[PDB]
């Protein structure tokens, strides 16, 4: 009855599902996790927001056309204003997050094409002058 | 002086400090060859009390 192509994702009160999945990556092959005390820097006690904050937000939706070259963000800056892990991102000096990314896009059996969808560390890019 | 510390005003997470203060010893901070003076001497064929 399990499939790879069928997942529930629940962060908070925020639930995903999917029918037509690939599998998922974890990136690296390591989990999110909070920081360890023995490789703890900052010395007070920090906000954990949890729930308030680890949940899906959805971005305003882009037009796949066939002539899209392709679209880019960074991140925590897409997420900057997004409910309270916006405020609690702005309010404080310092902050760690790592992120469920769930990319969304469907069509018919009888449309075609293909997107890569990268998590690229440090993506640093070029200017233009 | 004041004794004070963190833990003592605000609410701390646990952070172990693996640092230490080795560069700081007085051996480590005297630990170098430094210049105290430039001298001067010269070899010619001297004819006067000067030179
Ligand atoms: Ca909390
Ligand atoms: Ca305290």
């Amino acid at each position: 009855g399990y499939s790879d192509r069928v997942r529930q994702i629940t962060l908070g009160n925020s639930t995903i599902t999917t029918q037509e999945a690939a599998n998922a990556v974890v990136a690296y092959g390591e989990w999110p996790s909070y920081l360890d005390d023995k490789e703890a820097n900052p010395i007070d006690a920090p906000t954990e927001p949890d729930v308030s904050s680890n949940r899906f937000y959805t971005l305003d939706s882009v037009q796949w056309k066939s002539t899209s070259r392709g679209w880019w963000w960074k991140l925590p800056d897409a997420l900057k204003d997004m409910g309270m892990f916006g405020q609690n991102m702005y309010y404080h000096y310092l902050g760690r997050s790592g992120y469920t990314v769930h990319v969304q896009c469907n069509a018919s059996k009888f449309h075609q094409g293909a997107l890569g969808v990268f998590a690229i560390p440090e993506y640093v890019m070029a200017c233009n002058t | 002086s004041g004794q004070a510390v963190p833990s003592d005003v605000i609410e701390t997470r646990h952070v172990v400090n693996y640092k230490t203060r080795s560069e700081s010893t007085l051996e480590s901070f005297f630990g170098r060859s430094a210049c105290v003076t430039i001298l001067e001497v010269e070899n010619f064929n001297a004819t006067t009390d000067a030179d």
